[PDB]
């Protein structure tokens, strides 16, 4: 489902993540024209989006991005 | 995909931003990446990045002797072109 909280998207979305490492998708939607920003975590068995239209948003984004990142890479 | 290194990467993402400003979508996509590269040896320390607009797509693969120098400089170009928005 979609969620309106950053914190639980988040938490709920680096669980999903470790639950199937290989399985786990990250989507980042970004509309200019439209002034909107779009989160899906998926793992085409559950899937997580959130959507915002706030500025403040951007460097949790960029944060959540780098850890699962980090994460990824690592063993 | 047209496979580019990261500093490549970054400019051709920062062009798409850019052509995604008053009509168009920017995706961007980020996923574990084993290393195939024939159909169904794995490695376990890469992770895989594809931007998209819709006409024209890259990819990525980033490693752990990168990861250091590639994750700041994606956060900055992230800020530097996902403006746009209310302050509150």
């Amino acid at each position: 489902p979609q969620y309106q909280t950053w914190e639980e998207f988040s938490r709920a979305a680096e669980k999903l993540y470790l639950a199937d490492p290989m399985k786990a998708r990250v989507v980042l939607k970004y509309r200019h024209s439209d002034g909107n920003l779009c989160v899906k975590v998926t793992d085409d068995l559950v899937c997580l989006v959130y959507k915002t239209d706030q500025a403040q948003d951007v460097k949790k984004i960029e944060k959540f991005h780098s850890q699962l990142m980090r994460l990824m890479v690592a063993k | 995909m047209v496979l580019l290194e990261s500093e490549q990467f970054l400019t051709e993402l920062t062009r798409l931003f850019q052509k995604c400003r008053t009509s168009g979508s920017v995706y961007i996509t980020l996923k574990k990446y084993d290393g195939r590269t024939k159909p169904i040896e794995p490695a376990d320390n890469k992770c895989l990045l594809r931007a998209t607009d819709g006409k024209k797509k890259i990819s990525t693969v980033v490693s752990s002797k990168e990861v250091n120098k590639f994750q700041m400089a994606y956060s900055n170009l992230l800020r530097a072109n996902m403006d746009g928005l209310k302050k509150r």
